[PDB]
């Protein structure tokens, strides 16, 4: 059988409509995509044996990324539009892993992806750590590809 | 003992019935009652309570 996929090779590309070229950028901690359908269940009168769920509404989780403080790029530079409201500019993110070659096996594909909380890291004195600040998106959809599904 | 006698006199103002579990045919077997009344007792008994305070001697 194939060799499963392990979990720390991965890019992401961002594209917006204030920026003109699509930006490539690497991050340590892609948190995770959750996809839940919410079900309702519902009891009848002389059933008391079985369950009944009920479709009806997808939700979609939210796309944390964690990476160092270091150089200013074209997306720390649209967070900081965005939370100051300055836009309410969205992009369609790209995320993908990458097998020994170079070849993506499994892609994520989010869209309409908004920009809503920025986290800094701790400043400590005895500390000895990489000042590491935390992004987070809600998107509207989601839509995997891949060989990998 | 209810109000001063051994017994509860009176008439139903109110009662509401709501079966809350069933069989596949529909045999209830829940209930929950929720009853509820009036005074009403009756004249006999409450011209002998009468009686028994100042009887005009």
């Amino acid at each position: 059988m194939s060799t499963p996929a392990v979990s720390h090779r991965f890019l992401v590309n961002f594209l917006f409509n204030n920026i003109p070229n699509p930006f490539d950028i690497a991050f340590q901690r892609i948190s995770g995509l959750s996809r839940t359908l919410e079900v309702s269940q519902h009891r009848e009168g002389g059933e008391n044996v079985r369950n009944l769920w009920l479709a009806e509404q997808v939700n979609h989780g939210s796309l944390v990324l964690e990476r160092g403080v270091m150089n200013a790029s074209p997306l720390t530079l649209q967070f900081d539009r965005v939370l100051r409201r300055e836009s309410t500019q969205w992009a369609n993110v790209v995320i993908m892993l990458l097998n020994e070659l170079s070849l993506p096996v499994t892609t994520w594909t989010l869209s309409h992806a908004l920009p809503v909380r920025w986290q800094m890291g701790d400043l400590d004195a005895g500390s000895n750590q990489v000042l590491i600040n935390t992004l987070e998106l809600r998107y509207q959809d989601m839509r995997m590809l891949g060989v990998k599904l | 003992r209810w109000e001063n006698k051994g017994w509860f006199a009176g008439r139903a103002r109110d009662l509401s019935v709501t079966y809350t579990l069933f069989d596949r045919d529909a045999t209830p077997l829940r209930a929950t009652v929720q009853l509820s009344l009036v005074a009403d007792e009756s004249f006999v008994i409450q011209q002998s309570l009468k009686t028994q305070s100042a009887p005009d001697r």
